[PDB]
This record gives structure tokens, C-alpha cells and sequence, in this order.
């Protein structure tokens, strides 16, 4: 399934100027360094989360600062993934700054949370710290970005504990006897997260790396035709098709989804399922022994029924933000409590804080304020809980919510944007607006009022996927084949 | 002189301590994977140490003991469950469980220390979480409580409390020493007039100091650096600031511990990759040399212990057996 495959996380790391000062202004040093804490931080992904984390690509602020870096991880972040939209160019499914610098927190980085894939939210920071400290630094920063919180609902509850006594956990505060497992609870929250649609562009297995080639290390690199991974586990897959990185006789590949006994799989075969209503089935090429590319639906797709949109291959809906914050037993409150609380504008309910005074929403945008759900608890699974929770009584309806704060700008307890408020209608910054309001780019379509001629599925390249005996970039020609 | 192999106890240690109570020697040490803090007692007919007393805390890294007017005091620091504060009660003959220090302010802690200034007793943890403070506490009669935190937001890895004097003042005053991981020591003067340390200032020319540990020779202030890798320093106390005495290569060192022993001043380099060097002063030199030569399995503190004309060498080992060694 999409929990069993083995994930990749193709990193880039991005060292600004005290960073450099710390390694004597010497570029070769810099890199090595970082390298080694990218390893020891694959070593322990490789472990347990299944996934690898590659380095693909790095750059080195030798002359200056591009920006001012703040004692504030958080206001560091922001303007480092500002700095990511505009200037870095290069392809990564994450960008993690290296700072030479201290932070002022109680964290040792920060990172937005189901990050991975995005071009805002795909990122991280971390401070300085010796070779083996930083790699649990990326670690738990990456851990966020690939959707592992530790849940505060769950540790409180003591549903979740480490039951590492002494060196304790990954998501847990660090101190000099480091961390080295993530617990299960971080392992099912990682599956959780890929369930849900989360991480597509994990599902490329990077080929040639930043270092010299190595025969063993499971990479097929320059000069190698196949790399199986250990002798060890080799011998599970590739043992017969792959001598020395080298095909055997007969043989097409070594290992892969889309390998059988040193033998391509044939075109057509399903390699990977859609795990939800918004991903897009995955077919092996026939060509190549790697499963295809992790795509999905592109965002603008339904979910749910009608009830939810796809963003990023996840669906939003106000029931699974409910569930998102508060927990699985959390469900959405009834569109009655919406309709009667948020017109209000009181702290019950309302559409935003203006200086001191709440928002009074519109009657149309109702559906794009305050959060409400229902069998509400008193401890978030996540961020902090700014003030105190909101509970409001034929039938009788309990509208409950909660202001969470993640950053002093971003706060949980509002319907998120993208969440449908109507027929093609969906939120933007506490307001119901149409679909053409959020400029969805399209596919190419032969047939008006059709997604790719009405015989495919636009993904999230923006391209058709046509379906069965269907061909062409717009899915318009027909092909006959048993 | 020479140390010799008294007995190897069966058991890995991290911190070993002693102290003096009712007039008899006693050894605490700090069992990190059991969760015992093991308190040992001197026989004087078998010239043995034997076992008195156990206290139970579930990772265990530092078992300070202060005594105060004839009762003593057990600071337990533990990376799980929180530390705690145990009384010994003389009637029930047990520890008692009297104090808990709150699991927020103290997270990871790594090191004790205790002093007293002008009649007041404290004690400082080394905190080596970031959200976790290095704090001062005060003795006030019946318990410890909050004096000063220390240092926000570092990864403090020991403290070490140091009388020096300031040119051009006359008279030593107190001071504390803070290591942190990738980040230089930290000098902090006492000020009676707030009563709290201030005035922090780093020692240069030293990067990623592990800990700090101090020894006076002919009425002069010295420090003994430590690092894993890297070369440990020997430095003097020269008025204002330290300066460059010597240096040695650490070969994954946690340890440099200064010892004095019938008026010798030796200095104890430990190494988890090769042999644990003991080094002695010399008064031509003014320098450290290269004495006797130990082997112990990553050794994590080295203390002294003297009971009637007798010195003892306490070795913890954290792989292996923590030793004792004789001083003949
Ligand atoms: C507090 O500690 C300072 C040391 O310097 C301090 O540490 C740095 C990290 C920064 O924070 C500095 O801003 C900060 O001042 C002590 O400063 C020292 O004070 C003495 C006198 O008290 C000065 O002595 C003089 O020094 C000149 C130097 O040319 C001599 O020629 C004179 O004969 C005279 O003795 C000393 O220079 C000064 N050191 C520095 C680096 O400024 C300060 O005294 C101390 N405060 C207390 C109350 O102990
Ligand atoms: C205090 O702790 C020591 C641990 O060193 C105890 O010695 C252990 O005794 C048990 C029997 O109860 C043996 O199974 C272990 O092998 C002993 N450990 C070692 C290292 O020899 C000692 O018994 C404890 N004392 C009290 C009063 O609890
Ligand atoms: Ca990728
Ligand atoms: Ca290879
Ligand atoms: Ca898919
Ligand atoms: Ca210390």
C-alpha cells in the first residue's frame, strides 16, 4: 500500500552566513557537516518511518544574510520560506534552513506541519548544535513537515507514552542524552498522514546523489546499472537480478513494485491504489521497475461527496479540521449552529478579531468563521489553547469551539481557507467566495464543460489521466486493446 | 606514590559523591539504569565498603548530598518523572521524601553543585533542555526553593562554584562556571547586594567545553577544561581573566578531575577510547605530568575519598564496573 512503500524525502539544505562562520568560512567544511547531520538524520528515518531522507540539493550564504534572522524560529521560518519562494529555483520536496545562530524558544527549530510537497509550508528551520544533537533537530522538524505531531490529547491521556526511560523520544524536549525512536503513536500518525493524501512527492527514489557512487547503499547511481540495498536485505529482492550493481543475464531490472524476478512489470499493472477520493491511482510503466510518480487530483476536486474540496491531495472539510484539532471522537457541528452564532459576531461565534472587537459575518459567509464541533474536549491534539472553550446549546444543538494558536498569526479555531461554504463556492480569508476567485488552473479539455474531454481525470501536474482505453493529452482519442 | 586496585564493584555508575555524617565517611552513587542512588558505608573491622542504604528514582544522573547542622540532605536529579528532594530521618532510620522540584522549570538535568555564601546554603542544576532553566536554590530551614535561573535557552551541561578573587579586591568571592554544548563557559559573579549572579562573562580561546572543575596550589586559582575530542586545557586565575597553562589531547574525555591527597595535587583525565590518564603537579614545572596510568571503562567522574590516614580513588564507569582504587 502507500505504508509498506519505502518514502523519500529529497532535501535541500540552506546555510546562511553564521553557519559558514562557524565552519572557519570554508565551503568544503560546510557541506560535509551538513551532510553528516543529513545521514545521521536518514539513519533514524530509515529505521522506523521506512522513508530515507536524500540530500539533493544545497546552497552556502558565504558573502551575507539574505534576510535578518530572528531569535524568533518562527518569524525565521516565515522569512526563509519567503526567501525559498522567490530565489531558490532548485527542486525539493523540503527546504530546511541551517542557522549558525541560537533560538530563543523552547525548540531547537520549527517547521510548518504537513509541509512536505508545498512550496510555502515545504520547509524548516534549525539551529546549530553539535553533529549528532542537529540530526534529532532535523528529525523532529521534518517530522512535522511529513505530519508527525506528538499528540497532546493522547499524552495527556497517557494513551500515547515513550517508553525510552532514559535517552526518551524523538518529538519529546531534547537534552545531552539524545533521543533516538520515534514511539509507535508517531508511526501511526506518519501512516495517518500518508492516508490522508499527504506527502504524493515522497514516491521518487532519487538516483544520483551529491557523493561518490556507492555499490550497497540501495541508490542507483553513476556507472551502476542497479543498487538492491544490503546484501543482507538483497537477498530479499534483487538477490538473483542484481551481481555487484550489475544485471544478471536475464534480467530487466533488480528491484521495485514494478520489478518481478528480474522482470519489468507489465503496463497497466496497479502499483500503488488511491489511498482517498482525491489521489489518482498509480500504473506501472512497463519501462521502468519504480512504481510511477505519486500524483493526485489537482486542487479544486470534490471530496467527501460534496462535502469538501482537494487541497494538496487532502480533503478539507470543517468535520476533519473539527477531528484535526480536537480528535478522531470530535465531530462537525450542525450548519444550524453556523447559521444562528456567526451572524452574531460575538466571542460564541464570529468572523475575526478587529482591535478588541469581534467580527460580525455576513449571512453568506457563515460557513467561513468561527469553527464548530461537537463532543468537544478541553486539550487540543495540537498548539496552544488561547483563552477558554466555547460551548452553545425539534431539536437542540451543542455548538462547541476553540481558539488554537500554532503562530501568533495563525490561528486554529476559524473554518480553513479552501473549505467549501456551497455549490463551487469555498472560503478565503473569512469569506464565502465562488470558485473562479481562487484561479484554478485548468487541463486541456476537446469537449466544453468537460475536465479532459470527459474521459480523464486532471491531476495535480496539471495533466489528464485518461482513463481506460483512452489516450491523447486531452483524453479525446479512443484506443481499442484487450 | 601509586593508586592500586582496591575492589570493582559489579555495577555501572555515572556520579559518585561523598560526605561526612555523624562523624562517618559515606559514598552515594548514581545508578542511571537501575534507578538506584546506592549509599555506601565503611567498615572498619573487614576494611570494606558495604552497602547502607538505596533510593529509588526511575533515571537517576546526579545524587548531590548536602548536610546541614548534622541532618542530611539527598538532591536526586532525574531525566524521567521529575527530581526530587529526600531527608534522612535518623529515628526511622530511612530517607524520606520531603521536596519535589517541578517538572517544567528542571527537565534534563546533568549536573549538581553545592556551596555556601555567607551562611546560606544552595545548590545549582544544570539543566541541558532548552526549555529547562539552570536554577539556583535556597536553603531557608525547611526546604529548597527558587533563588535565580541562569542562562535561557542553553544547553547547560555543568556548573561548578568558584571562590576568586577580582583585581584589584583582596578577598575571594564567589562564582559560578557554566558549560554548554557548542558555546563558551560562562563566568558569573555574586552580588550581595542583590543577592543573585550576575555579570556573566565567557571564557575565549575555549569552544564546546563540556565541564569545569577547579584545585588551588601555593594560594593560586586553577581550572581543569574538558572536552570529548579535541584537547582538555589546564588554566590559571590571574586577576582579571584565565590563562594558558598547558593542554592535552581527550581522547572521548567526560572527565578531568583535579584531586588533593596528603597535600598532593593530582589531576585525573578520563578517556572512553584509550586508558585514563592521571596526571601530577610539578612544582619546578608549574605544569601537570604524566604519573600513573589507569583503565577503567568510560569513566564519568573520579572522586576522593579519605577515612582515618586512608585515601580512596571512587571511579564510576559507565559500560563497565565502577572501581575503587587505593592510595599507598
Ligand atoms: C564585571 O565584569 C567586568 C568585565 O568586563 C565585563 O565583561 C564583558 C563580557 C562585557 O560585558 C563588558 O561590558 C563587562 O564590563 C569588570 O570590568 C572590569 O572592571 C575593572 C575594574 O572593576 C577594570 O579595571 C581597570 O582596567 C583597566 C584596563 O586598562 C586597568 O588599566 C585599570 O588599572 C583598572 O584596573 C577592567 O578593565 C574591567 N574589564 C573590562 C573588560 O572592561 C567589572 O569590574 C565587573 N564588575 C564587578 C562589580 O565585579
Ligand atoms: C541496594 O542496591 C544494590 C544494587 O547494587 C542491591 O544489591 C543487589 O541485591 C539484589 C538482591 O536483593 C541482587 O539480586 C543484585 O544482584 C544486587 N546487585 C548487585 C550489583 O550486586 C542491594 O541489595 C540494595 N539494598 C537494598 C536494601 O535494597
Ligand atoms: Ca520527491
Ligand atoms: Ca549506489
Ligand atoms: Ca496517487
Ligand atoms: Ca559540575
Amino acid at each position: 500500500n502507500v505504508e509498506e512503500e519505502t518514502k523519500y524525502i529529497e532535501l535541500m539544505i540552506v546555510n546562511d552566513h553564521l553557519m559558514f562562520k562557524k565552519h572557519r568560512l570554508s565551503v568544503v567544511h560546510t557541506n560535509t557537516y551538513a551532510k553528516s547531520v543529513v545521514n545521521m538524520a536518514d539513519l533514524i528515518y530509515k529505521d522506523q518511518l521506512k522513508t530515507r531522507i536524500v540530500l539533493v540539493a544545497m546552497e552556502t550564504w558565504a558573502t551575507d544574510n539574505k534576510f535578518a534572522i530572528s531569535e524568533n524560529p518562527l518569524i525565521t521560518l516565515r522569512e526563509f520560506m519567503k526567501y525559498r519562494r522567490d530565489f531558490i529555483k532548485e527542486k525539493s520536496d523540503a527546504v530546511h534552513l541551517f542557522s549558525g545562530s541560537q533560538f530563543e524558544s523552547s525548540r531547537s527549530g520549527a517547521a510548518y506541519i504537513g509541509g512536505i510537497c508545498s512550496l510555502l509550508k515545504g520547509g524548516g528551520v534549525n539551529e546549530f548544535g553539535k553533529t549528532d544533537l542537529m540530526a534529532v533537530t532535523l528529525a523532529q522538524s521534518l517530522a512535522h513537515n511529513i505530519g508527525i505531531i506528538s499528540d497532546k490529547r493522547k499524552l495527556a491521556s497517557g494513551e500515547c507514552k515513550c517508553e525510552d526511560t532514559w535517552s526518551g523520544c524523538i518529538m519529546g524536549d531534547t537534552g545531552y542524552y539524545l533521543p533516538k525512536k520515534f514511539t509507535q503513536c508517531n508511526i501511526e500518525e506518519y501512516h495517518d498522514f500518508l492516508n490522508s493524501g499527504g506527502g504524493a512527492c515522497l514516491f521518487n527514489k532519487p538516483s544520483k546523489l551529491l557523493d561518490p557512487p556507492e555499490c550497497g547503499n540501495g541508490f542507483i547511481e553513476t556507472g551502476e546499472e542497479c543498487d538492491c540495498g544490503t546484501p543482507a536485505e538483497c537477498v530479499l529482492e534483487g538477490a538473483e537480478c542484481c551481481k555487484k550493481c550489475t544485471l544478471t543475464q536475464d534480467s530487466q531490472c533488480s528491484d521495485g513494485l514494478c520489478c518481478k524476478k528480474c522482470k519489468f512489470q507489465p503496463m497497466g499493472t496497479v502499483c500503488r491504489e488511491a489511498v482517498n477520493d482525491c489521489d489518482i491511482r498509480e500504473t506501472c510503466s512497463g519501462n521502468s521497475s519504480q512504481c510511477a510518480p505519486n500524483i493526485h487530483k489537482m486542487d479544486g476536486y470534490s471530496c467527501d461527496g460534496v462535502q469538501g474540496i482537494c487541497f494538496g491531495g487532502r480533503c478539507k472539510t470543517r468535520d476533519r479540521q473539527c477531528k484535526y484539532i480536537w480528535g478522531q471522537k470530535v465531530t462537525a457541528s450542525d450548519k444550524y449552529c453556523y447559521e444562528k452564532l456567526n451572524i452574531e459576531g460575538t466571542e460564541k461565534g464570529n468572523c475575526g478579531k478587529d482591535k478588541d472587537t469581534w467580527i460580525q459575518c455576513n449571512k453568506r459567509d457563515v460557513l467561513c468563521g468561527y469553527l464548530l464541533c461537537t463532543n468537544i474536549g478541553n486539550i487540543p491534539r495540537l498548539g496552544e489553547l488561547d483563552g477558554e472553550i466555547t460551548s452553545t446549546l425539534g431539536r437542540t444543538l451543542n455548538c462547541s469551539g476553540g481558539h488554537v494558536k500554532l503562530e501568533e498569526d495563525v490561528d486554529l479555531g476559524y473554518v480553513e481557507d479552501g473549505t467549501p461554504c456551497g455549490p463551487q463556492m469555498m472560503c478565503l480569508e473569512h469569506r464565502c467566495l465562488p470558485v473562479a476567485s481562487f484561479n484554478f488552473s485548468t487541463c486541456l479539455s476537446s469537449k466544453e464543460g468537460t475536465i479532459c474531454s470527459g474521459n480523464g481525470v486532471c491531476s495535480n501536474e496539471l495533466k489528464c489521466v485518461c482513463n481506460r482505453h483512452w489516450i491523447g493529452s486531452d483524453c479525446n482519442t479512443y484506443f481499442p486493446h484487450n | 606514590t601509586e593508586f592500586a586496585k582496591s575492589q570493582d564493584l559489579p555495577y555501572q555508575s555515572l556520579s559518585i559523591d561523598t560526605f561526612s555524617y555523624l562523624n562517618d565517611e559515606y559514598v552515594v552513587i548514581a545508578q542511571p539504569f537501575t534507578g538506584k542512588c546506592i549509599f555506601l558505608e565503611w567498615d572498619h573491622v573487614e576494611k570494606t565498603f558495604r552497602n547502607y542504604d538505596n533510593i529509588t528514582g526511575t533515571s537517576t544522573v546526579v545524587c548531590k548530598p548536602i548536610v546541614i547542622e548534622t541532618q542530611l540532605y539527598v538532591i536526586v536529579a532525574q531525566l524521567f518523572g521529575g527530581s526530587h528532594i529526600y531527608k534522612r530521618d535518623s529515628f526511622a532510620n530511612k530517607f524520606i521524601k520531603i521536596q519535589d522540584i517541578e517538572i517544567l522549570k528542571i527537565r534534563k538535568p546533568n549536573d549538581i553543585e553545592t556551596f555556601k555564601i555567607e551562611n546560606n546554603w544552595y545548590f545549582v542544576v544544570a539543566d541541558s533542555s532548552k526549555a529547562g532553566f539552570t536554577t539556583i536554590y535556597k536553603w531557608n530551614g525547611n526546604g529548597f526553593y527558587s533563588h535565580q535561573s541562569l542562562h535561557a535557552w542553553y544547553r547547560d551541561t555543568d556548573v561548578e562554584y568558584l571562590e576568586i578573587v577580582r583585581t584589584p579586591q583582596t578577598l575571594r568571592t564567589p562564582h559560578l562556571i557554566l558549560s554548554s554544548s557548542s558555546q563558551r563557559p560562562v563566568i558569573y559573579q555574586w552580588n550581595k547586594a542583590t543577592q543573585l549572579f550576575t555579570n556573566q562573562t565567557d571564557i575565549p580561546n575555549m569552544e564546546d567545553v563540556y565541564a569545569v572543575k577547579h584545585f588551588s596550589v601555593k594560594g593560586d586559582v586553577y581550572i581543569c577544561l574538558t572536552r570529548f575530542i579535541g584537547d582538555s586545557k589546564v588554566m590559571k586565575w590571574g586577576g582579571s581573566s584565565f590563562q594558558d597553562i598547558q593542554r592535552m589531547p581527550s581522547r572521548g574525555s567526560m572527565v578531568f578531575q583535579p584531586l588533593q591527597i596528603n597535600n598532593y595535587q593530582y589531576a585525573i583525565l578520563g578517556s572512553d577510547y584509550s586508558f585514563t590518564q592521571v596526571y601530577n603537579w610539578d612544582a619546578e614545572k608549574a605544569k601537570f605530568v604524566k604519573f600513573q596510568e589507569l583503565n577503567v571503562q568510560a569513566p564519568r567522574s573520579f572522586t576522593h575519598v579519605s577515612i582515618n590516614k586512608r585515601n580512596f580513588l571512587f571511579a564510576s564507569s559507565f559500560k563497565g564496573n565502577t572501581q575503587i582504587y587505593k592510595h599507598v
